[PDB]
């Protein structure tokens, strides 16, 4: 178990896609054309991960591009390292979504979801030993959300041993190109609950107040919430990208984070937030990245209990004080971690560290306070929903009011389950 | 900031010890199930001594010594006593005892027993001291605290428990003359306060009465068989290199006779400490067997004594 | 304290110091490792089975 | 002589097989390569050493070894590392994909597609002995390979092979060196499983290890390098009599019947003295009393625990180095009446006493300093029950939620086999309490 399929749907998938590829094409030591340029032979070691060897010595990453739109695609083709992804993995439609869940996942998905399938099946075909795959996607337009939980349900069917993991950007007033997002993420969150491994719960809302509150940005752009993103995703991937001893693969580490198999939404977070001179210490990083402050989804972890964490730290430090500093809050704090559940808090420690900082740190936390989002986007949808409000867009493609009163009781149920392992 | 737990609620002694804690602002009481912590308040009967010690950072303490049971239950205090050299069967401060399964009076106990027809049997003391006004018995509850050093210190307040009936030697039924505790008791209280006489009061009677002091009469003994009873079992019981740390709070009941010897009756390892001293005491357990090991930001007398031969 | 057994050879010796006296069979594996798989396979069928009803509710509504 | 197979299931098996069969080589003088210069029958013989090591015309000694790992990359630094020219390709057996530490996977799922293959290989090694003992199986119980794949092959080698002995060398979980948080569940089924096919069980908790890699090698964050070099010590420890000329516990039915009176409580524990560091400068040697002493201090027990609660049905004392019977009897009578020792009625308060001459060996450039003298004692107390109690409530707690089951029952595996083997360690427990208490 060594290779990872990516696949980026829709405008913002495929916007924090590309920064994905920026970040980690950057640490691997891999220009824009796709020519190798390091130094560090810990940089090839683990390269078959997210990269197909090419002639020439080429690095072409397994990364399928899909919208049902050319604009975004035509973007990331014209960005700065659209030039090193394979051209056959640009699946695209023509006509869009127009934020509408049914047309991604019912009618005008349905029409490209098989040709996207074919380059996946490509790529997975010429795999020693595929472990698994991610999505990038937003859970509120209509080609992420509908078509992305489309693919989602597709790929478990031919592939149903396999991991499936997603960077799903939740919906926010505060961050909103719609109203319908509320409607367009419920539909969404009840495919996540059924069809993957592990979620990361990027929240706009989150990554809106810490580009505003704790990085004095009076203006956020989506390149600054991506910034937060790619940061992250760099992080949660680095213990795979990178050795050192950890001999663990997606199911590994999901067996060890999922201990319910509905409860797999992860609170993401980061340490330090960037947009420095002084390396933070390592009681820092952990202050930090347990921190509210620095979570990426909304939700306040004093609200809930860890049911398990993951940490990992980048750059050269004593593993001695990390483990000193990571006990230190557990022992200081244990009311919000499960006793139920012995050991629960695990860390690694990488030593190449990512650009611009000295050493950072990577928050997974499979929390309960996760039920606060999910509480958020079922308040927003009720709020319409009660009134039949914005309906007439998703009827018209062919959907029953019965599929919305569904969505709506199994986020509920997602909601009542949270609450139950919070009081126990 | 340091943690605790509590798994024994009938703890007179360890609630206050408990309220104290709290009352500092750098000790959080936790759950009673919660592995987290640094001090262990512990249940009397199956203490769970195999999980101490195990979880990574944390500095764990426990409020009994395993295996101190073999000095507390009558029993193994028999046993002990005569296959120990340190303290022989010859051993002059403990009363001939002996052990069969379920001057020649005995008493037999674990429902007491006093005749001569007739768990252990027991020598019982025929001619006790006797305190005046009154013609009757008692019985001294001193308070030892052995920290996670093998530090053993006697709390310098002890008490009598007296009886207030006169004391008979034809009449053994009556069981409030020669039994002297403070359950069977509640005459209770025409002397002293609930049967209670305190050391100020105890040394000054012998010195009125007596023409001796407490101190010389009585303590000294105590206080010999307080550290042979305890060095005895140090090598069982000690937690000196040990994964966790321990100590305990015990009462050593003992008997003066006529002629001023001091008996060795019951050692209690789950003791309750009399109304007046818990204040004192309950400090004083934080102060040396807990802030000890765990530092913030003499009541006791300290028993030591190395004769050389 | 008594030295019993004491045997020496050149490369070392031994003796014992007394301080004081006093299965399923290849048919029932290879059974239950099948009724696991039985149990497994039931699941993915399970499985594929509600994703085939998905498939024909992605249908009905495009119709 | 009577040959030996050792089997290293999982990659705590392998890289601790790795750590022994380095340092076998240095004791018996045999090279990476393969030749050993003072062996003088070339192509055969049935000495000691034999029991461990077949022969070629060549004059290489092939270790009875089989390594499995249901993934490749630990034991392909065994193909590609210093003892490489050892092993035959054969020995080495890989899947592709790993148990994920689930002992599921492990034993059904994984399991099933190979252990045909293994047991293959591993006839193909008892069709080279010409009287064939049994087996050493090396393995972590918190690993899914580890915990399953070795049940199941524990299993079949009591079918296959009836009349030979099993010894288990397993590593119990530290939460402070393990990722897995599901190791309660994997150490438990494992040993339900296991527990009727393996004769003797060494276990070693790592927790342990790890205290006396910091605390007498001054090691700061120990690695499983230092873990394993460590083990390695103890294990060869254990195994020297097996190895070498002697008379105490000469083969794998001697340990069965020296350490284990009651068969379900074959779990012995190891102390071992002295562990000193290579970087100390100044090192005063150890005499006979000091380091047999050291085997009644809980600091140098492979698992933390108080003998002195509890009672012993067998203690064996095994030196290395300058030591001889009268220095030990003086100091099992010094030590007899200032420690707490009490046996089991039923059984003679005594200790079998196995020397060697010649003093541990060390890997160089490694962490252990050379001594004069050392000693592993091999004790079957019933105070390392307090493992099981500890293991046991973890279990007890998750278990009571369902935390992590759906991945086991996932694998095919019901939740009856949960409680089924629960319920055999609550009676495990209790035996260890009638016999202790
Ligand atoms: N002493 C020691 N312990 C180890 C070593 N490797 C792993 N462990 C321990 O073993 C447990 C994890 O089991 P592993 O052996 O890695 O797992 P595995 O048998 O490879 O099984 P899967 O990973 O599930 O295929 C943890 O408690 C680790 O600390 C090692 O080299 N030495
Ligand atoms: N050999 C003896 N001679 C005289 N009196 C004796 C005696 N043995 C016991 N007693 C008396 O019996 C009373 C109670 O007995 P004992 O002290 O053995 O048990 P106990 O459980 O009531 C003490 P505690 O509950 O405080 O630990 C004591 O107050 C003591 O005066
Ligand atoms: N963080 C982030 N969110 C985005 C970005 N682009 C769009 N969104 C969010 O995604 C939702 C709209 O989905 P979008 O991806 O544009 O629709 P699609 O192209 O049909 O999948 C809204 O909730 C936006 O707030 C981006 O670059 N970054
Ligand atoms: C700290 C460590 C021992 C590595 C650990 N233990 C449990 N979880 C983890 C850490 C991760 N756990 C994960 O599930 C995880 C997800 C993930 C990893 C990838 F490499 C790629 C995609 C993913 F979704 N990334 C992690 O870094
Ligand atoms: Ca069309
Ligand atoms: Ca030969
Ligand atoms: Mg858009
Ligand atoms: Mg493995």
């Amino acid at each position: 178990m060594r290779e990872i399929v990516h696949i980026q749907a829709g405008q913002c998938g495929n916007q924090i896609g590309a920064k994905f590829w920026e970040v980690i094409s950057d640490e691997h030591g891999i220009d824009p054309t796709g020519s190798y340029h390091g130094d560090s032979d810990l940089q090839l070691e683990r390269i078959n991960v997210y990269y197909n060897e090419a002639t020439g010595n080429k690095y072409v990453p397994r990364a399928i591009l899909v919208d049902l739109e050319p604009g975004t695609m035509d973007s990331v083709r014209s960005g700065p390292f659209g030039q090193i992804f394979r051209p056959d993995n640009f699946v695209f439609g023509q006509s869009g979504a127009g934020n509408n869940w049914a047309k991604g996942h019912y009618t005008e998905g349905a029409e490209l979801v098989d040709s996207v399938l074919d380059v996946v099946r490509k790529e997975s075909e010429s795999c020693d030993c595929l472990q698994g795959f991610q999505l990038t996607h937003s859970l509120g337009g209509g080609t992420g959300s509908g078509m992305g939980t489309l693919l989602i349900s597709k790929i478990r069917e031919e592939y149903p041993d396999r991991i499936m993991n997603t960077f799903s950007v939740m919906p926010s007033p505060k961050v909103s190109d719609t109203v319908v997002e509320p409607y367009n993420a419920t539909l969404s969150v009840h495919q996540l609950v059924e069809n993957t491994d592990e979620t990361y719960c990027i929240d706009n809302e989150a990554l809106y107040d810490i580009c505003f509150r704790t990085l004095k940005l009076t203006t956020p752009t989506y390149g600054d919430l991506n910034h937060l993103v790619s940061a992250t995703m760099s992080g949660v991937t680095t213990c795979l990208r990178f050795p050192g001893q950890l001999n663990a693969d997606l199911r590994k580490l999901a067996v060890n984070m999922v201990p319910f198999p509905r409860l797999h939404f992860f609170m993401p977070g980061f340490a330090p937030l960037t947009s420095q001179y002084r390396a933070l210490t390592v009681p820092e990083l952990t202050q930090q990245m347990f921190d509210s402050k620095n979570m990426m989804a909304a939700c306040d972890p004093r609200h809930g209990r860890y049911l398990t964490v993951a940490a990992i730290f980048r750059g050269r430090m004593s593993m001695k004080e990390v483990d000193e500093q990571m006990l230190n809050v557990q022992n200081k704090n244990s009311s919000y971690f499960v006793e139920w559940i012995p050991n629960n808090v695990k860390t690694a420690v990488c030593d190449i560290p990512p650009r611009g900082l000295k050493m950072s740190a990577t928050f997974i936390g499979n929390s309960t306070a996760i039920q606060e989002l999910f509480k958020r986007i079922s308040e927003q949808f009720t709020a319409m929903f009660r009134r039949k409000a914005f309906l007439h867009w998703y009827t018209g493609e062919g959907m029953d009011e019965m599929e919305f009163t569904e969505a709506e009781s199994n986020m509920n149920d997602l909601v009542s389950e949270y609450q139950q392992y919070q009081d126990a | 900031m340091y943690t605790f737990v509590v798994r024994d609620e009938n703890s007179s002694v360890y609630a206050e010890v408990s309220r104290l804690l709290l009352a500092t602002g750098q000790w959080k009481r936790l759950r009673k199930d919660n592995p987290r912590f640094n001090l262990m308040l512990g249940e009397r009967n199956r203490l769970p001594f195999g999980r101490l010690g195990h979880e990574p950072g944390l500095v764990q303490l426990v409020n009994y010594y395993r295996g101190a049971d073999k000095l507390c239950r009558k029993a193994s205090l028999v046993k002990l006593i005569k296959t120990s050299p340190e303290l022989s069967e010859s051993c002059t401060w403990f009363p001939e005892s002996y052990v069969i399964y379920p001057g020649n009076v005995w008493i037999a106990k674990s429902g007491i027993l006093i005749s001569s027809e007739a768990h252990v049997i027991q020598k019982y003391l025929e001619k006790p001291l006797l305190l005046e006004p009154g013609h009757r018995k008692f019985d001294i509850r001193s308070w030892v605290l052995v920290d996670h050093l093998y530090n053993i210190y006697l709390y310098r307040e002890g008490v009598l428990r007296t009886s207030s009936e006169p004391y008979n030697s034809a009449n053994f039924q009556d069981k409030t003359c020669h039994l002297t505790n403070h359950c069977i008791q509640k005459n209770y209280g025409r002397y002293e306060e609930g049967n209670e006489m305190f050391f100020e009061e105890f040394n000054q009677y012998l010195m009125d009465a007596l023409n001796t002091t407490l101190e010389n009469s009585i303590l000294l003994q105590i206080k010999h068989i307080i550290r042979s009873c305890l060095m005895c079992i140090e090598p069982a019981i000690s937690t000196k290199h040990l994964h966790y740390q321990s100590f305990q709070l015990f009462g050593f009941d003992f008997m003066v006779d006529e002629e001023l010897k001091v008996w060795l009756i019951e050692v209690n390892g789950a003791p309750a400490c009399a109304q007046k001293l818990y204040a004192e005491l309950c400090q004083g357990i934080v102060d040396v067997a807990i802030s000890s090991v765990f530092p913030l930001a003499s009541i006791f007398i300290k028993l030591h004594h190395h004769h050389h031969h | 304290m008594e030295v019993i057994e004491l045997n020496k050879c050149t490369s070392g010796q031994s003796f014992e110091v007394i301080l004081k006296p006093p299965d399923p069979s290849l048919e029932e594996i290879q059974k239950k490792l099948e009724a696991a798989e039985e149990r497994r396979k039931y699941q993915e069928a399970e499985l594929l089975k509600h994703l085939a009803e998905k498939r024909e509710h992605e249908r009905e509504v495009i119709q | 002589m009577r040959e030996c197979i050792s089997i290293h299931v999982g990659q705590a098996g392998v890289q601790i097989g790795n750590a022994c069969w380095e340092l076998y080589c240095l004791e018996h003088g045999i090279q990476p390569d393969g030749q050993m210069p003072s062996d003088k029958t070339i192509g055969g013989g049935d000495d000691s050493f034999n029991t461990f090591f077949s022969e070629t015309g060549a004059g290489k000694h092939v270790p009875r070894a089989v390594f499995v790992d249901l993934e490749p990359t630990v034991i392909d630094e065994v193909r590609t590392g210093t003892y490489r020219q050892l092993f035959h390709p054969e020995q080495l057996i890989t899947g592709k994909e790993d148990a994920a530490n689930n002992y599921a996977r492990g034993h059904y799922t994984i399991g099933k597609e190979i252990i045909d293959l293994v047991l293959d290989r591993i006839r193909k090694l008892a069709d080279q002995c010409t009287g064939l003992q049994g087996f050493l199986v090396f393995h972590s119980f918190g690993g899914g390979t580890g915990s399953g794949f070795t049940s199941l092959l524990m299993e079949r080698l009591s079918v296959d092979y009836g009349k030979k002995s099993k010894l288990e060398f397993s590593i119990y979980p530290a939460p402070q060196v393990s990722t897995a948080v599901v190791e309660p569940y994997n150490s438990i089924l494992t040993t339900h499983t296991t527990l009727e096919h393996s004769d003797c069980a060494f276990m070693v908790d790592n927790e342990a290890i790890y205290d006396i890699c910091r605390r007498n090698l001054d090691i700061e964050r120990p690695t499983y390098t230092n873990l394993n070099r460590l083990i390695s010590q103890i294990v060869s420890s254990i195994t020297a009599s097996l190895r070498f000329d002697g008379a105490l516990n000469v083969d794998l039915t001697e340990f069965q019947t020296n350490l284990v009176p009651y068969p379900r409580i074959h779990f012995p524990l190891a102390t071992y003295a002295p562990v000193i560091s290579a970087e100390k400068a100044y090192h005063e040697q150890l005499s006979v009393a000091e380091i047999t002493n050291a085997c009644f201090e809980p600091a140098n027990q492979m698992v933390k625990c108080d003998p002195r609660h509890g009672k012993y049905m067998a203690c064996c004392l095994l030196y290395r180095g300058d030591v001889v019977p009268k220095d030990v009897n003086a100091a099992i009578a010094t030590i007899k009446t200032k420690r707490s020792i009490q046996f089991v009625d039923w059984c003679p308060t005594g200790f079998k006493v196995g020397i060697n001459y010649q003093p541990p060996t060390v890997v160089p450039g490694g962490d252990l300093a050379k001594v004069q003298r050392a000693v592993c004692m091999l004790s079957n107390t019933t105070a390392i029950a307090e493992a099981w109690a500890r293991l046991d409530h973890k279990f007890d707690l998750m278990y009571a939620k369902r935390a992590f089951v759906h991945w086991y029952v996932g694998e095919g595996m019901e939740e009856g086999e949960f409680s089924e083997a629960r319920e055999d360690m609550a009676a495990l427990e209790k035996d260890y309490e009638e016999v202790g208490v």
